[PDB]
């Protein structure tokens, strides 16, 4: 009976599927029938004669007079540096115009982002103007401008990601989602910069750029002017853009209402930038005249979410945003502020003032937190953990904690938060990857009393950014 | 979504080259 | 048993002790205002403190024991008592030394 | 609210009325209620599932695999069975279960797990195997 | 073969708790007043062995290196038995032998006695300094800190070539607070 195959097929893979064709020619022709349950190709690695097969599968079964079939995903990445262009050459020749690609992962680095524009126009086969999300690990090139036309190309195309793995030499309604992620050593500019300056993105709920130089010719986007075109954005991550600034990403916060809601924030300077702080002077523009008012809080009071890693934060500014209420305390649920070398903590005798994190009153303000990441956060010493133990009281929704790649925080520490913690029923994960100082026979003591549901102790993990997972930063 | 791995490039006398100025 | 468990029970006991026996909280501060008044104007004091085994012994037993026996896991502690002690005092690890009555050792 | 049950075959069980409605066609076709395309034994499987996941809400099942372990030719009864006469929540099970079963398994696998002969003309096997190679791993 | 071992050591065992000459368990005797004195040691005439069983000495002189660490633990065993209340820590005991073989002078020892009991007789000519053997390391890895131990007898070990479940090459450390120690001193006799 044709109803149950549908049902069978697609708990299996396409793959699975098409080799499950030679078990006998009556099932070859079960299996071959039901076009529709191919709804994904994931192709990548293929070298060209393979990849010729396969379009010649497209031209035999799928190439039905009737307009019906789509698939939902197609990654295609070349086996080979030259087979690269002749897979897309063929691709953008010989799909057929009756069945619609919704979604391409077009994985192909050596790929000049003009080649992939010309092999769309010239090829014709114009799904490209009719496809839901396009995927483009690519090699940039600067002159041309036409990473940009793939947009005005493919009017239908709502999550776009640009990987420009190398480099070489209006309205936008559609688009929900983009991705910016760049070779630091290699992309010497910020390719989307005058698209994103001049032009308007008003459905995008995520934007997500990593890698890009900031160019220092044009105060405007140092100033993130280009960013007030984009409203409604739900999230927001940036990250390693070396010449960017919290600095000057607090002066927009400070001075226009830019968003309505952020659920979530994550912004990742690389350098040392100088001692950033809250900057809560309200001028007025003369004693007779009201001050400007300070959109800090209606711009921040939405985040679910804020990640600052390595971003030069003071200790102070943390709290002044606790203490102002411009972070609402009971939205946010997850804070990252690892990496921060302007955080100390009350425990220290040896800083400026405004360095130190009270996080006595900031676990007060947004007690009921559940995910905290202090990684690679040296001041984190043994002394200044005290201050976590006696402060466990207004952090007990807490429970996945990020603190490794410390050189410092010794297993001492660790044990008595986890018995402090354990007065409130462990905590349900623990990360320490990559510190010196959590001693063996500590963290198996950790397990046999089970204090921690799941605890991570790789020592010999030398890094904390799993790309995708962790950080958009490329490789 | 993937990060890369390398691969040795390779560089010979192309018939562009040979035509360029 | 896990050392780091008990440490912070030995970092507190042997600050009971040198709360019990002032006359160490006297010797820090003594060593710090020497060592701040050869800074005010232009001979320096190490951070260093002698501790009778014997005033150790009438405090805790147990603890003086543990520091003749097991000194790689009692000495630490309590050198970081000390060390906290005088960064109580007003305005670098601090380290101990010892005096008297050894016995068999 | 209670109902009785009319096997493809003639015998009768009886259930609380939303283990009938595991079958979802039965408010259409139509205390009694006919059901004439099911077997005796696959019947009686039905409702014993069905009688277990009288605890289940729907919008694989480590019950549902064992449960269904079961000769390859009455398994497939089974399968065939539920469809006439709808019944989708043990159908989804079997469904699953038969791709479980399948998952590993090569296509000389398949021929004696399903009971069935390799139906090719095997230089045309060769061919379309010629032809199916970029769905390799 | 480990049963095969411990039935040597429950032999061995037996030969402590057992051996008996005129109504005095000589061996219980020894082992409990040495034990009051704290030397962790027992001496041991070979003619009482071999008149108690003479398989055991057999065992004992084909191949003395694997069977003198089994009579020192059997020797442990018994010191727990006799001086402690178990279902209310000792240090592994040496055993001293004392023998009334035929003497092999100094200069005749050569290829054929490797590995046997030989006693001999000369002038202890020089006596070195005391040195630390290990009998029992704590051992970690350097890259896991996977930690294990070795249990060693001084009668002839080495730290493990690799990883016992990348982790590199050759990782093991000994953690020197854990580990246990023996003195060992060198002489020469003429
Ligand atoms: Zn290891």
């Amino acid at each position: 009976p044709i109803e149950i195959l549908p049902i069978i097929f697609q708990r299996f893979t396409t793959k699975e599927l098409v080799t499950l064709s030679l078990v006998c020619n009556k099932w070859r022709d079960k299996i071959l029938y039901h076009l529709d349950c191919f709804q994904e190709f994931n192709l990548a690695p293929i070298n060209f004669k393979n990849f010729v097969k396969f379009m010649d599968f497209l031209q035999q079964n799928f190439t039905r007079t009737y307009r019906k079939y789509i698939l939902s995903q197609v990654k295609v990445s070349s086996r080979i540096t030259s087979e690269e262009l002749r897979i897309t050459q063929l691709l953008f020749s010989k799909m057929p115009k009756c069945i619609n690609i919704e979604r391409l992962i077009l994985s192909m680095p050596t790929l000049t982002t003009t080649q992939i524009f010309k092999l769309m126009v010239r090829g014709g086969t114009d799904f490209f103007t009719r496809l839901l999300e396009l995927s483009l690990m690519i090699t940039y090139r600067p002159d041309k401008q036409h990473e940009l036309e793939i947009l005005q190309t493919c009017p239908l195309l709502k999550k776009i990601e640009l990987i420009f793995v190398n480099s070489l030499v209006v309205i936008y309604s559609e688009l929900e989602k983009i991705t910016l992620i760049c070779d630091k050593k290699k992309i010497k500019n910020f390719p989307l910069c005058r698209a994103l300056l001049r032009g308007q993105f008003p459905l995008l709920q995520k934007l997500t750029i990593t890698g890009v130089t900031f160019p220092m010719n044009n105060q405007d986007i140092m100033n993130f002017q280009w960013l007030l075109n984009f409203p409604d954005l739900k999230e927001l991550w940036i990250e390693d853009n070396d010449n960017c600034e919290l600095s000057k990403f607090l002066q927009l916060l400070k001075f226009s209402n830019v968003w309505k809601n952020l659920e979530k924030l994550t912004f990742r300077e690389n350098k040392l930038y100088p001692i950033v702080n809250l900057d809560e002077d309200q001028p007025v523009t003369n004693d007779d005249e009201v001050p400007s008012m300070l959109f800090y809080k209606e711009n921040l009071q939405n985040l679910e979410k804020l990640d600052l890693m390595g971003t030069s934060i003071s200790g102070s500014a943390l709290t002044r945003l606790c203490e102002q209420e411009y972070l609402d305390g009971r939205k946010l649920r997850s804070l990252n502020i690892g990496n921060c070398p302007n955080i100390q903590f009350p425990n220290n005798h040896a800083h400026t003032a405004r360095m130190i994190l009270d996080v006595n009153a900031v676990l007060k303000r947004l007690s009921k937190l559940e995910e905290i990441n202090l990684s690679h956060l040296s001041s984190l010493n043994d002394s200044t953990m005290k201050s976590f133990i006696i402060n466990v009281p207004f952090l007990e929704n807490l429970k996945r904690l990020d603190i490794s790649h410390n050189f410092e925080i010794t297993g001492i520490s660790i044990y008595e938060f986890l018995k402090k913690f354990q007065m409130d029923q462990p905590l349900a994960y623990l990360n320490i990857d990559g510190c010196s100082q959590v001693s063996h026979i500590t963290v198996n003591m950790i397990r046999a009393q089970n204090l921690v549901t799941q605890v991570d102790c790789v020592y010999e993990r030398d890094v904390w950014r799993k790309f995708g997972i962790n950080s958009y930063s490329y490789s | 979504a993937i990060t890369a791995r390398k691969r040795r490039p390779q560089v010979k006398l192309t018939a562009e080259k040979l035509l360029s100025d | 048993f896990a050392p780091d468990a008990v440490f912070g029970d030995r970092v507190r006991r042997f600050q009971e002790f040198l709360d019990t026996f002032t006359s160490y909280r006297d010797s820090v501060r003594s060593i710090q205002v020497y060592n701040s008044n050869n800074a005010a104007n232009y001979n320096i004091l190490p951070h260093r403190i002698i501790i009778s085994l014997d005033d150790l012994r009438e405090f805790d037993r147990s603890f003086w024991s543990g520091i003749l026996v097991e000194p790689a896991y009692f000495i630490p502690p309590a050198e970081k008592a000390l060390t906290d002690l005088a960064d109580s005092m007003d305005d670098h690890p601090w380290k101990l030394s010892f005096k008297g009555s050894f016995g068999a050792h | 609210s209670n109902v009785v049950l009319v096997s493809g075959e003639g015998e009768r069980f009886t259930v609380d009325k939303k283990i009938a409605e595991r079958s979802l066609l039965l408010k259409n076709y139509l205390i009694v209620m006919p059901v004439p395309n099911v077997r005796s034994s696959v019947l009686q499987k039905v409702i014993e599932w069905a009688e277990h996941h009288r605890d289940s809400n729907f919008p694989v099942d480590s019950w549902d695999r064992e449960f269904l372990k079961v000769d390859q030719e009455m398994l497939y009864e089974i399968i065939l069975a539920a469809n006439y006469l709808n019944i989708k929540p043990l159908l989804d099970a079997g469904c699953k279960v038969v791709a479980e079963m399948i998952r590993g398994r090569s296509p000389e696998e398949i021929r004696r797990t399903f009971n069935i002969v390799n139906d090719f003309t095997p230089e045309e096997e060769a061919a379309i195997r010629r032809e199916n190679e970029w769905a390799e791993d | 073969n480990d049963d095969d071992n411990t039935e040597i050591i429950k032999s061995f065992k037996n030969f402590i708790l057992e051996f008996r000459l005129d109504s005095q368990f000589i061996y219980r005797d020894q082992l409990r007043n040495n034990i009051l004195v704290k030397n962790y040691s027992l001496t041991v005439n070979m003619e009482h062995l071999i008149g108690y069983n003479e398989d055991i000495y057999k065992k004992l002189s084909d191949e003395p290196s694997d069977i003198i660490p089994l009579f020192e633990t059997a020797i442990t065993q018994v010191a727990k038995r006799i001086s402690i209340l178990s279902r209310a820590s000792l240090p592994t005991f040496q055993l001293i032998l004392n023998s009334n073989a035929n003497q092999i002078p100094l200069r005749d020892l050569d290829s054929e006695h490797v590995s046997k009991i030989v006693r001999l007789s000369g002038i202890i000519i020089s006596t070195s300094v005391l040195s630390s053997r290990a009998t029992y390391l704590s051992i970690m890895c350097r890259n896991c800190r996977h930690t294990t131990s070795i249990t060693i007898n001084n009668f002839n070990v080495s730290l493990p070539r690799s990883c016992l479940s990348n982790c590199g090459p050759d990782p093991y450390i000994i953690i020197h607070e854990s580990s246990k120690f023996i003195d060992q001193q060198f002489l020469k006799l003429q």
